[PDB]
């Protein structure tokens, strides 16, 4: 049934008179598959929708509302597209070079410079590392931080009550959100990045932005074993707990 | 099944034919195999064939093309003379069943000589003298009635016994048919011809004797527009009356292309259908050499299709049927560059249709006759008798039957179309290929594997084992029915000494080892599961081992990739399990390697599965 729902985009997206319905309904369709985290789902989607769809459509409270999600579902997505990127790269590290116990005098060359030709490519896996660490990290802030009421929030509170999108819209919170700080929390630790990582209690707990309603009793005590775990690498460095020297 | 008791008949018959040219045996009479079930029949179809062997049993020139032998003057002129002796002996049979009420009444008492049968055969068809016959009496009998009907039987020579007993009436007549018995083609000289026609002409175009008319230009063939109505009544009589009238090379004449041309086309099936009798028609057409005509005329009515189909053979398999060159033209059609005289039967599209009535649910009948178009290909060069088969298994699906079931156990029991071909590798490919076309890979593997194609049943095989490798194996359930294929692939892969190239193999055996990884997971035996995945080297255990099994898995083919998710999980469950139960560092230390190498690697899921590997090792310690 994935094509059928899929399928019923390229029909509203055909006539432009029905680009705000268009929307709205794939916003509607990649919201369940978000659900089931069919990222390749909900993207073949994402690009069926016209690039220039948001500028052409300008405003009803059903129509602000499936902009400002269309833009939050964009944020989640590049979330996992540059996360992916980055994950399949700390799968590739520079393998050291083998070594040839009792080698002969050829076999000690080659492996000086297998030896200096690796003591190179290490340094550039950790160069597009951090390029890759910078560019996933904003946008795991851009989801968890989201602009003008947080994520997949509503903003316009006059609309028409859409019990089956409301809910939708808090549960799409309570299996992302604990699981896009769960990834930044493994992104900051995979690079070193511990004392960030502990202020991922302030991000979550934030009355700003009250993350901490989005997990369950169990997420958090979660949350609670990864920061203690970025704490110790900090202690091995000689810091403090949260990375403050210890004067 | 849907063949009637006589297409039964004939297809046994033509299994028969089969047999004999499937073992090099004597090329037997085709003719004579149909006729043996039309005996079987109502005396209507007996007749037919009876004409069919008289009308084909003429002398021909092996290995010539069938257009060329039907286009010589010289075969033509014997269809004539064979037509004119069934037309003449069709009815001597009439005349007798007329005195004697059955042909067996006849024959106990004896045959009379055609004299003195045609005699009690005027007593009846004439009881009492019409007035207006000529010169006298012969034994008791108009001595031109006598003549006329003698001559039709096609007793000449007791024709002219009647003329010698009259010797004195008949006039110059006595020398002249005396050269009429004597010439052969039933013709005399142009001199004493003119000297008749002539004499005819004069005086006697128009005499009170019907049967002296007749005769006389049935013996010198003239007056052709004067069909002598008065005593040709019957069809046969007409057809037998023109056939003595036509003639070979400009007034008062007819040939074979003019009449035969002359009757169908002015009188159509209309005239001679009327009666509601269509072998009348066929008469009409076989006995006229119009074979093509007859063919597809007699192949409409629903009744016969049998019996114009067979017909149609005779004429294939005596290179006298003219076959047409192109097979997007109609049933009856006349080549654009042939005389127009002459027409073309189109037999693949014949044979096509015969066969798709009963092709469905007998399927060994059907390629009897598919054996004839052997010799025939297509616009793309396909064998048309191999492109039948392989559209007749597409549509039946009777694999095991007509191309042979290959057991699990190495035997391959040979199936109906290895009697007409030893080469079965290309129709298994092409009816393997489509049906993996049509995403039946568990069927497109046992067909590729009965034409020992690894290349193909290993690939299939491979993309019905990625999905279920991490499935649990439970009875009856499509992991057991895919992998007790499998393995019964791999012993009779292993036992012949058969493997694809190694790309493709090594996959294959790759993943039967997997399916055992989990086999052995989901069972419980963790010891036993882990020397698996320890021997193919897979996933790294060692930190030293990380730089090349990072690299393999580049070019390890995607039906392995896909499912590194699950085994990186399983094995790390395993170890996970075996640590609740020196060797803490030992586990540890695989641990940490089976994550460093999932983080190297850009694989399925890489997001859960990291993650959860991390947290399964943060618990060991």
């Amino acid at each position: 049934e994935d094509r059928l729902k899929i399928d019923v985009i390229d029909w509203l997206v055909f006539d432009p008179a029905q680009r705000a319905e268009a929307l709205k309904q794939g916003n509607a369709i990649m919201r369940k598959f978000l659900a089931s985290k069919k990222h390749e789902a909900a993207k073949e989607v994402f690009v069926k929708i016209p690039q220039d769809s948001i500028a052409e459509i300008y405003l009803p409270a059903e129509d602000d509302n499936a902009i400002r999600e269309h833009l939050c579902i964009r944020a989640y997505l590049e979330a996992h597209e540059t996360f992916n990127e980055w994950f399949k790269h700390m799968n590739s590290v520079p393998q050291k070079p083998a070594l040839i116990p009792q080698p002969t005098f050829t076999e000690k060359v080659a492996h000086e410079h297998k030896e200096k030709k690796y003591e190179m490519d290490f340094g550039i896996w950790k160069g597009h590392l951090d390029a890759l660490t910078a560019d996933v990290k904003e946008k795991m802030y851009n989801v968890l931080l989201f602009v003008d009421g947080g994520w997949m929030v509503d903003v316009r509170e006059d609309a028409k009550e859409d019990h089956e999108r409301t809910h939708q819209m808090v549960l799409l919170r309570k299996l992302c959100l604990p699981m896009l700080c769960f990834l930044l929390h493994t992104i900051l630790h995979s690079t070193g990045q511990y004392q960030e990582c502990l202020q991922l209690a302030d991000m979550v707990s934030s009355e700003r932005h009250k993350l901490y309603l989005v997990f369950s009793k169990e997420e958090l005590r979660k949350l609670l074993q990864k920061l203690r775990e970025s704490s110790l690498m900090l202690l091995d460095q000689g810091l403090d707990p949260l990375g403050y020297e210890i004067q | 099944s849907s063949l009637d008791n006589i297409e039964m008949a004939y297809a046994r018959q033509i299994y028969i034919y089969n047999e004999k040219i499937v073992n090099g045996h004597l090329q037997p009479n085709l003719v004579d195999l149909c006729a043996s079930v039309a005996e079987l029949d109502d005396k209507s179809i007996s007749d037919m064939w009876t004409m069919v062997k008289q009308m084909t049993d003429v002398l021909l020139t092996p290995a010539t093309d069938a257009l060329k032998n039907r286009s010589s003057v010289e075969v033509r002129m014997e269809f004539v003379r064979q037509a004119l002796a069934y037309l003449e002996q069709s009815y001597k049979n009439y005349t007798l069943v007329t005195v004697f009420g059955n042909l067996h009444q006849a024959q106990l008492g004896g045959v009379p000589g055609t004299y003195q049968l045609v005699r009690s055969f005027l007593n009846i068809k004439l009881p009492a003298p019409l007035p207006g016959l000529q010169d006298g009496e012969v034994e008791g009998h108009p001595v031109w009635a006598l003549i006329y009907y003698c001559m039709r039987c096609g007793d000449l020579l007791a024709a002219s016994q009647v003329v010698n007993r009259a010797q004195h009436q008949l006039g110059e007549f006595k020398t002249w048919f005396q050269e009429y018995m004597n010439s052969k083609d039933r013709r005399l000289s142009p001199a004493t011809e003119n000297k008749l026609r002539l004499h005819y002409r004069r005086a006697l175009r128009n005499n009170t004797d019907p049967y002296k008319r007749a005769v006389y230009c049935i013996i010198g063939r003239c007056d052709v527009t004067d069909n002598q109505s008065e005593v040709a009544d019957k069809t046969e009589d007409y057809l037998w009356l023109k056939l003595n009238q036509v003639c070979f090379d400009p007034q008062d004449r007819l040939t074979l292309s003019q009449f035969q041309k002359q009757l169908l086309e002015d009188y159509g099936e209309s005239h001679f259908t009327v009666n509601q009798q269509p072998f009348l028609y066929f008469q009409v057409l076989f006995l006229t050499a119009q074979f093509e005509a007859a063919v597809a005329f007699l192949f409409r009515m629903e009744r016969l299709r049998c019996h114009a189909v067979h017909v149609a053979l005779v004429l294939f398999e005596l290179k006298l049927l003219l076959k047409s060159s192109g097979q997007s033209a109609q049933l009856l059609s006349h080549e654009p560059g042939d005389p127009p005289c002459l027409r073309r039967l189109n037999f693949v599209r014949l044979l096509m249709l015969y066969t798709r009535k009963f092709e469905s649910t007998d399927p060994r009948e059907a390629l009897q006759y598919f054996y004839f178009l052997r010799d025939e290909k297509d616009s793309q060069g396909e064998n048309m008798f191999l492109r039948c088969v392989s559209e007749l298994v597409i549509e039946s699906r009777e694999f095991d039957m007509i191309l042979g079931k290959l057991e699990n156990d190495g035997s391959r029991k040979p199936g109906v179309i290895d009697k007409f071909t030893s080469d079965t590798k290309p129709i298994i490919n092409k009816v393997a290929s489509v049906a993996e076309n049509k995403g039946l890979f568990e069927e497109a593997a046992k067909l590729y594997d009965l034409a020992k194609n690894a290349d193909k049943v290993l690939e299939l095989m491979n993309k019905l084992l990625s999905p279920v490798v991490p499935q649990i194996s439970a009875p009856q359930s499509n992991k057991e029915r895919l992998k007790n294929m499998a393995l019964s692939i791999a012993e009779r892969y292993r036992a012949q000494g058969i493997s694809a190239n190694k790309f493709v193999d090594s996959t294959f055996y790759l993943l039967l080892d997997l399916i055992t990884f989990f086999d052995e997971y989901h069972s419980g035996h963790i010891d036993r599961a882990f020397d698996i995945i320890e021997r193919l080297k897979l996933v790294p255990l060692n930190q030293e081992s990380v730089e090349e099994r990072v690299a393999a898995f580049r070019n390890f083919s995607d039906e392995i990739r896909h499912n590194l998710s699950e085994v990186l999980l399983a094995t790390m469950n395993i170890l996970f399990t075996q640590f609740k139960r020196d060797r803490d560092s030992q586990l540890r230390s695989q641990a940490r390697t089976l994550i460093t190498f999932a983080g190297m690697i850009p694989y399925r899921t890489s997001g859960d599965t990291n993650a959860r590997l991390v947290q399964m090792e943060v618990l060991m310690n």
